[PDB]
C-alpha cells in the first residue's frame, strides 16, 4: 500500500517536495520509481532509485532539477523539485519495482498525488482509439525504434491498463508473463519490434487506457496509450 | 508378527527378468543418448554455461 | 512366528535367485564405452561461509537452492551467478533443502526435525515462512516436494513421512526402517518413492497407499544417497561401503554394482544423468566420480573440491551437474 | 551487455552479499560449545544456571557470546550428525558423581565419553568436563564407597580422593593428549564460577589455537 | 674466472630459488580459500616485497660484481642504491609488523581476533611501506662512474639510517618475541611442548639477527670511519640480506599445516 502526498498549487520556479509512504511490503529489497502523467497526456518516466539507494536515474528532460532519496528506517521515498516548469504540472504515481530473475518490475503503484502550477528508445502506439464491445477480443499495437530482445532472451517490454479515474496497474511484464492476480483473459506476444497485446472475452472492467513502456534501458518511455470503449 | 505380514506382501509380486531388465535400461539409455548434454559435449553457442 | 519369516526370506531370496538369469555386465558389454569424460568448472557459487549440506535444482534448469550451515539458505541463479534469494534459517543445523517443482516454494530441515517450507513469489517481497512442519521425533534427512500442497519427509526417526502443507500434518507415515533413513527420490511420475536408510536397505514405498511396496538389500554400511533412474524403474543407492548400486523395481534385486579398489570412502551423493547413461555419485574423499552407468567403468573424474563433497544435483534438462562440498563454494560444471 | 534489469540484479546480488558477509563475520565472532551427557548427569542444572531437537542456549560472559548447542533430543544414531559440530570450540561433558551407585551407567559415560574423545572430527576440540552432582556425592560415598562401583579402587574412602580418581580415569579415557587437553572441574553448586571456568577455558583455547597458527602452540 | 664463473653460478641459482618460492607462496595464498586472514595477508605482502628484492635487485648485484663496471648510468646506480634500500627496510618492518601480528594475537587475542581485520592490515602494510619511503628517499633529494657504492656524506644521516631501519625493528622483534615466549609458558605450567616453541622462536631471531646484524655493524663501523672494509666482505655482508630474502618465506610458513595443505595442493594440478 503505496501512499503519495505534497502536491497542489505551486508557483512556478518554486520548490515542492513530495513524500511517499509505504506499508505493507519490504522497501528495503525493493526498488522505487516516481513517473509523472500529464493531465492529458500519457504515462511519463521521471525518477528511479534502486535498493540501499545505491543507484539513482533521472529522466533527461529534467535531470538534475530532481532529487530522489530513500529512508527505509523511515519506509518513505522523497521527491524534492527545485524551478519548475510550467510543464511539469502532472499526477506523479509511486512506483515499486524489484528485479532479480523472474520478478514482476512495476507491479503496484501507488495512488498518485496532482500538482498544478501556473537516442531514447521511443514508442508508437498511434491506435489511439479503440470502440469495443462487451465479450469480443481485442488487439493493441505497440512499436519500439530498436529491438528490445536483449541478447539474454528477455524482451523488456511491459503493458500497463489504467482505468478511468485509477491507478495504473501492471498487466503484462516482458511481453509475455502475467501479473500476479491479472485475468487469464490477457496476452502478449510479437517480435523484438512490434507488439502484441490482446484481450479475449472482453468485459466492463476492461475500459481504459492501455501503455507500453520500455524497460531495456533508461529513460524508459511509454506509449502514448491506446483507449478502450 | 508385523514384519513376517510385510514379507508374505513382499513375496507376491510380478518377477522380472534381469535380462529384460537390462534390455530395458539399455534401450532408454540409447533411445535417450542424444539429448544427453552430458554425455556429448554440448557446442559453446547453445551451452546456456560458458 | 520368526522362524516363518526366515522361511519367506529364504523363498524369496531363492525367487530372486531364479530370476536372475543374466548380468547387466554381460548384457551390456557389447555396446560401445562412453570414453573419457572431461567436465570444466563452468560456474563457481560463492558466498556460503560453512560447510553444504544439500542443494536442489530447481525445475527451470537454471535456478539452485542451497543450504549450509551459515543459518540460510541462498537461491542462486546458475546462469549469471546471481544470488537471487537469502533466507535466514531460524534453525542453522540444516541438512537438506528442496525447490518446489512449481518454483514457488522451498523446503528445508535438519536437526530442528522440522521441514520449514518457505514461500518465494509473496506479495510483501520477502521470504516467509508459510509452514513448520513438525512431528518428526528425530534430526531430519530429506524433505522433497511431491507439488504445492504435498511433501514427503525423510528423517532420523527411523520413519518417512508424507504431509499435506496445507493444514500441516501427515496425512501418511511410512514405517518399517529399522535405523535412521538418510535420503529420498521421487518417481519421475511421482506416484513411488526409494527411501535409503542406516540398517543397509532401501525400500521402494507407494506414497497413495502407504504400504513398503519392496525393499532391497545388498550394501555392507549405512546408506547416504539415493536417486531413481531417469526410467523410472530403477534406482541407484550410495553407501558408507565405497559401493554404488542398482537395483531394479522389476527384477526386485540389484544389476550392477559400481566400486574400485582405490575408492576406500564412502559415496555422500548419487546422481543420474538425463539419459540415465551417467551415475554421478560424489564421494567423502573430497570428489565425485562419473560411472557408466551400464558397464561400471569410472567414465570420469570430477575435482576441485576441498572438503567433502556433500550434495550433488543434476539439471532436470541435463544441461550441468552442480556440487555443493563442505569447503562452502558449489561448482556448476 | 548487461540490461537495466540485469544490472539491478547484480546490484541485488551484491547487496545480499554484503549482508551475508557481515552476518557471517558476527558468526565468526561467536563461540559455538557442543553440551553433551547423560539424562540425568545435571546438563539441565548447568543450562539452568546459565539461564523436541536441538536446544540452543544463548549467553555473554566477559564480553563473550556463547551458543550452547544441546543434543539430548536426539536419539538417533550419534555418527550421522556428529560431523555438523567440526566447527564447536569445546565439548562441555557432564557427568555425574551420583551415577557409581544406581543401575550400569557409570559404564555408559565411561563409553561415551571414549567414543566422543576418539572421534575423528574432534581429534582437536578440547572437552571442558563438568562433575555435577558433587555435594550428594560427599555425603553418599559414605554409605556407599566408590569398591562398589569399582572394585578395582585403592584408597581411603573420602570424597576427595574419590573425586581425584575419577578425573584420573576420565583423562586416562583420553588418546589425544597431545593434541587436545580435557579440563576437568567441579560444580560446586554455583553458576558464576562455573562459567568463569568456562570462559576461562574457552579463551584458552582461543590462544592455543592462535599460538598454532603462529606455529608454536 | 673460474671462481669468478663459480660465484655468478651461485648467486644466479639462489636468486631463482628466491623468485620460485616467493611465487609459490604468492600462488598459493592467492588459490587457496582457507588463507585468506590478515595474518596471511601480512605475510603475503612480506613475500611480495621480497619478490620485489629478487627480481629487481639480484640480478643487479649479481652483475654488478662480476663486471666490476657500471654502465647503466650514475641515475641508475641512485635509483638502484634508493630502491634496494626502500625495499628492504620494508622487507625488515615487515617482519617486525608480523612479530606485532603475532604480540597482540598472543597476549590479547579475545578482543585482537574481533578487531582484527583486511582494514587492518593493509593499514599496517601502508605503515611499514611509509616507514621504507622516508628512511630512503630523502638521500635522493639532498644528496644527488666506472663504480658507484654507498655514499657516506652524513654520519647523522647514517645513523638515522641504520637506527631506524635495522636497530628500531631488531629490538621491536626481539621485545616481542619475548614477550610470546614468556607467555608461551602460562599454556605449559600454569595449565598443567616448550621445546618446540622454544626452537622455533630461537629461530627465527637466529636467522633475523644473523642475516641483516653483520651488514649493518660493518655499515656503522664504516660510516663511522673506524676500519676499512674490502669488497668481498663489503659484497658478501650485502648478500647476507638476499639470503634472507631466500630463507624468509620457508621460515614464515613451513610452521603452518594450513600452509602447508596449501602447498601441497598447489604441489599435485
Ligand atoms: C604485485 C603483484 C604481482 C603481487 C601478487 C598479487 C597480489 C597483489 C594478489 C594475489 C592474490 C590476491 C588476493 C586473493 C584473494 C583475496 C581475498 C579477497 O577477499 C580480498 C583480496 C585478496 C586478499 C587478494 C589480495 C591481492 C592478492 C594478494
Ligand atoms: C609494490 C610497491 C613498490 C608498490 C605499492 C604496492 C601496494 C599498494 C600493495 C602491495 C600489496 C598490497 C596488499 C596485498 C593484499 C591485501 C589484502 C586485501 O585485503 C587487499 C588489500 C591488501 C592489504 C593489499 C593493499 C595494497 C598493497 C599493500
Ligand atoms: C616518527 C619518527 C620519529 C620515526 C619513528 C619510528 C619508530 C620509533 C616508530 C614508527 C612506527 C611506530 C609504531 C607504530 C604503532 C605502534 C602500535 C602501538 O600499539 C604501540 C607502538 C607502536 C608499535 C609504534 C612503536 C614506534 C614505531 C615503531
Ligand atoms: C646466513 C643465514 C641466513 C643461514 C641460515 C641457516 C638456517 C637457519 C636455515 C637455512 C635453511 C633453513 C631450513 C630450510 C627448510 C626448512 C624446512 C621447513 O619445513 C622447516 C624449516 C626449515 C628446516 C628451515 C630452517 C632454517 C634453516 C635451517
Ligand atoms: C645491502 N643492501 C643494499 C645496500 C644498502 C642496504 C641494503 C640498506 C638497506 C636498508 C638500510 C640501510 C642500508 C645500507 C645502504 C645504504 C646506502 C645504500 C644502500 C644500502
Amino acid at each position: 500500500q503505496l501512499v503519495e502526498s505534497g502536491g497542489g498549487l505551486v508557483q512556478p520556479g518554486g520548490s515542492r517536495k513530495l513524500s511517499c509512504s509505504a506499508s505493507g511490503f519490504a522497501f528495503s529489497s525493493f526498488g522505487m520509481h516516481w513517473v509523472r502523467q500529464a493531465p492529458e497526456k500519457g504515462l511519463e518516466w521521471v525518477a528511479y532509485i534502486s535498493s540501499g539507494s545505491g543507484t539513482i536515474y533521472y529522466a533527461d528532460t529534467v535531470k538534475g532539477r530532481f532529487t530522489i532519496s530513500r529512508d527505509d528506517p523511515k519506509n518513505t521515498l522523497f521527491l524534492q523539485m527545485t524551478s519548475l516548469r510550467s510543464e511539469d504540472t502532472a499526477m506523479y504515481y509511486c512506483v515499486r519495482s524489484i528485479y532479480y530473475y523472474g520478478s514482476s518490475p512495476f507491479d503496484f503503484w501507488g495512488q498518485g498525488t496532482t500538482l498544478t502550477v501556473s537516442s531514447d528508445i521511443v514508442m508508437t502506439q498511434a491506435t489511439s482509439s479503440v470502440p469495443v464491445t462487451p465479450g469480443e477480443s481485442v488487439s493493441i499495437s505497440c512499436r519500439s525504434s530498436k529491438s528490445l530482445l536483449h541478447s539474454n532472451g528477455n524482451t523488456y517490454l511491459y503493458w500497463f491498463l489504467q482505468r478511468p479515474g485509477q491507478s495504473p496497474q501492471l498487466l503484462i511484464y516482458r511481453m509475455s508473463n502475467l501479473a500476479s492476480g491479472v485475468p487469464d483473459r490477457f496476452s502478449g506476444s510479437g517480435s523484438g519490434t512490434a507488439f502484441t497485446l490482446t484481450i479475449s472475452r472482453l468485459e466492463a472492467e476492461d475500459v481504459g487506457v492501455y501503455y507500453c513502456m520500455q524497460h531495456l534501458e533508461y529513460p524508459l518511455t511509454f506509449g502514448a496509450g491506446t483507449k478502450l470503449e | 508378527r508385523k514384519l513376517v505380514e510385510q514379507l508374505k506382501m513382499e513375496a507376491n509380486i510380478d518377477r522380472i527378468k534381469v535380462s529384460k531388465a537390462a534390455a530395458d535400461l539399455m534401450a532408454y539409455c540409447e533411445a535417450h543418448a542424444k539429448e544427453d548434454p552430458l554425455l556429448t559435449p554440448v557446442p559453446a553457442s547453445e551451452n546456456p554455461f560458458r | 512366528l520368526r522362524q516363518e519369516a526366515e522361511q519367506l526370506k529364504n523363498q524369496i531370496r531363492d525367487a530372486r535367485k531364479a530370476c536372475a538369469d543374466a548380468t547387466l555386465s554381460q548384457i551390456t558389454n557389447n555396446i560401445d564405452p562412453v570414453g573419457r569424460i572431461q567436465m570444466r568448472t563452468r560456474r563457481t557459487l560463492r558466498g556460503h561461509l560453512a560447510k553444504i549440506y544439500a542443494m536442489h535444482w530447481g525445475t527451470d534448469s537454471r535456478l539452485l537452492v542451497s543450504a549450509s550451515q551459515d543459518g540460510k539458505l541462498i537461491i542462486w541463479d546458475s546462469y549469471t551467478t546471481n544470488k537471487v534469494h537469502a533466507i535466514p534459517l531460524r534453525s542453522s543445523w540444516v541438512m537438506t533443502c528442496a525447490y518446489a517443482p512449481s518454483g514457488n516454494y522451498v523446503a528445508c530441515g535438519g536437526l530442528d526435525n522440522i521441514c520449514s517450507i518457505y514461500n518465494l513469489k509473496t506479495r510483501e517481497g520477502n521470504v516467509r515462512v508459510s509452514r513448520e512442519l513438525a512431528g518428526h521425533t528425530g534430526y531430519l534427512s530429506c524433505c522433497r516436494f511431491l507439488d504445492d500442497n504435498q511433501i514427503v519427509t525423510s528423517s532420523g526417526d527411523t520413519t518417512c513421512a508424507l504431509w499435506d502443507i496445507e493444514t500441516g500434518q501427515q496425512t501418511t507415515t511410512f514405517t518399517g526402517h529399522t535405523g535412521d533413513v538418510m535420503s529420498l527420490s521421487l518417481a519421475p511420475d511421482t506416484r513411488l518413492f526409494v527411501s535409503g536408510a542406516c540398517d543397509a536397505s532401501a525400500k521402494l514405498w507407494d506414497v497413495r497407499e502407504g504400504m513398503c511396496r519392496q525393499t532391497f538389500t545388498g550394501h555392507e554400511s549405512d546408506i547416504n544417497a539415493i536417486c531413481f533412474f531417469p526410467n523410472g524403474n530403477a534406482f541407484a543407492t550410495g553407501s558408507d561401503d565405497a559401493t554404488c548400486r542398482l537395483f531394479d523395481l522389476r527384477a526386485d534385486q540389484e544389476l550392477m554394482t559400481y566400486s574400485h579398489d582405490n575408492i576406500i570412502c564412502g559415496i555422500t551423493s548419487v546422481s543420474f544423468s538425463k539419459s540415465g547413461r551417467l551415475l554421478l555419485a560424489g564421494y567423502d574423499d573430497f570428489n565425485c566420480n562419473v560411472w557408466d552407468a551400464l558397464k561400471a567403468d569410472r567414465a570420469g573424474v570430477l575435482a576441485g573440491h576441498d572438503n567433502r563433497v556433500s550434495c550433488l544435483g543434476v539439471t532436470d534438462d541435463g544441461m550441468a551437474v552442480a556440487t555443493g562440498s563442505w569447503d562452502s563454494f558449489l561448482k556448476i560444471w | 551487455t548487461l540490461s537495466a534489469e540485469d544490472k539491478a540484479a547484480v546490484e541485488r546480488s551484491k547487496m545480499i552479499d554484503r549482508n551475508l558477509r557481515e552476518d557471517g563475520e558476527k558468526a565468526a565472532r561467536e563461540v559455538k560449545l557442543l553440551l553433551l551427557g547423560a539424562g540425568e548427569s545435571g546438563k539441565s542444572t548447568i543450562v539452568k544456571q546459565m539461564k523436541t531437537g536441538i536446544v540452543e542456549t544463548h549467553f555473554t560472559f566477559k564480553d563473550l557470546h556463547f551458543k550452547m548447542f544441546d543434543v539430548g533430543g536426539q536419539r538417533s544414531e550419534r555418527k550421522k550428525w556428529i560431523h555438523c559440530f567440526e566447527g564447536v570450540t569445546a565439548i562441555i561433558f557432564c557427568v555425574a558423581l551420583s551415577d557409581y551407585d544406581l543401575v550400569n551407567r557409570m559404564h555408559e559415560s565411561m563409553k561415551l565419553f571414549d567414543s566422543i574423545c576418539n572421534n575423528k572430527w574432534f581429534t582437536d576440540t578440547s572437552i571442558i568436563l563438568f562433575l555435577n552432582k558433587k555435594d550428594l556425592f560427599e555425603e553418599k560415598i559414605k554409605k556407599s564407597p566408590l569398591t562398589i562401583c569399582y572394585p578395582e579402587y585403592a584408597g581411603s574412602n573420602t570424597y576427595e580422593e574419590a573425586a581425584a580418581y575419577i578425573q584420573c580415569q576420565f583423562e586416562d579415557l583420553n588418546k589425544r593428549k597431545d593434541t587436545k587437553e580435557i579440563y576437568t572441574h567441579f560444580t560446586c553448586a554455583t553458576d558464576t564460577k562455573n562459567v568463569q571456568f568456562v570462559f576461562d577455558a574457552v579463551t584458552d583455547v582461543i590462544i592455543k589455537n592462535n599460538l598454532k597458527d603462529c606455529g608454536l602452540f | 674466472i673460474t671462481e669468478k664463473m663459480l660465484i655468478c653460478m651461485t648467486l644466479v641459482v639462489i636468486t631463482t630459488l628466491t623468485t620460485l618460492l616467493n611465487l609459490a607462496v604468492i600462488m598459493a595464498i592467492g588459490t587457496t580459500k582457507k588463507l585468506h586472514q590478515p595474518a596471511n595477508y601480512l605475510i603475503c605482502s612480506l613475500a611480495v616485497t621480497d619478490l620485489l628484492v629478487a627480481v629487481l635487485v639480484m640480478p643487479l648485484s649479481i652483475i654488478y660484481i662480476v663486471m666490476d663496471r657500471w654502465k647503466l648510468g650514475y641515475f641508475l646506480c641512485e635509483v638502484w642504491l634508493s630502491v634496494d634500500m626502500t625495499c628492504c627496510t620494508c622487507s625488515i618492518w615487515h617482519l617486525c609488523v608480523i612479530a606485532l601480528d603475532r604480540y597482540w594475537a598472543i597476549t590479547n587475542a579475545i578482543e585482537y581476533a574481533r578487531k582484527r581485520t583486511a582494514k587492518r592490515a593493509a593499514l599496517m602494510i601502508l605503515t611499514v611501506w611509509t616507514i621504507s619511503i622516508f628512511i630512503s628517499m630523502p638521500p635522493l633529494f639532498w644528496r644527488s662512474p666506472s663504480q658507484c657504492t654507498i655514499q657516506h656524506d652524513h654520519v647523522i644521516y647514517t645513523i638515522y639510517s641504520t637506527l631506524g631501519a635495522f636497530y628500531i625493528p631488531l629490538t621491536l622483534i626481539l621485545i616481542l618475541y619475548y614477550r610470546i615466549y614468556h607467555a608461551a609458558k602460562s599454556l605449559y605450567q600454569k595449565r598443567g611442548r616448550e621445546r618446540k616453541a622454544a626452537r622455533i622462536l630461537g629461530l627465527i631471531l637466529g636467522a633475523f639477527i644473523l642475516s641483516w646484524l653483520p651488514f649493518f655493524i660493518k655499515e656503522l663501523i664504516v660510516g663511522l670511519s673506524i676500519y676499512t672494509v674490502s669488497s668481498e666482505v663489503a659484497d658478501f655482508l650485502t648478500w647476507l640480506g638476499y639470503v634472507n630474502s631466500l630463507i624468509n618465506p620457508l621460515l614464515y610458513t613451513s610452521f603452518n599445516e594450513d600452509f602447508k595443505l596449501a602447498f601441497k595442493k598447489l604441489i599435485r594440478c
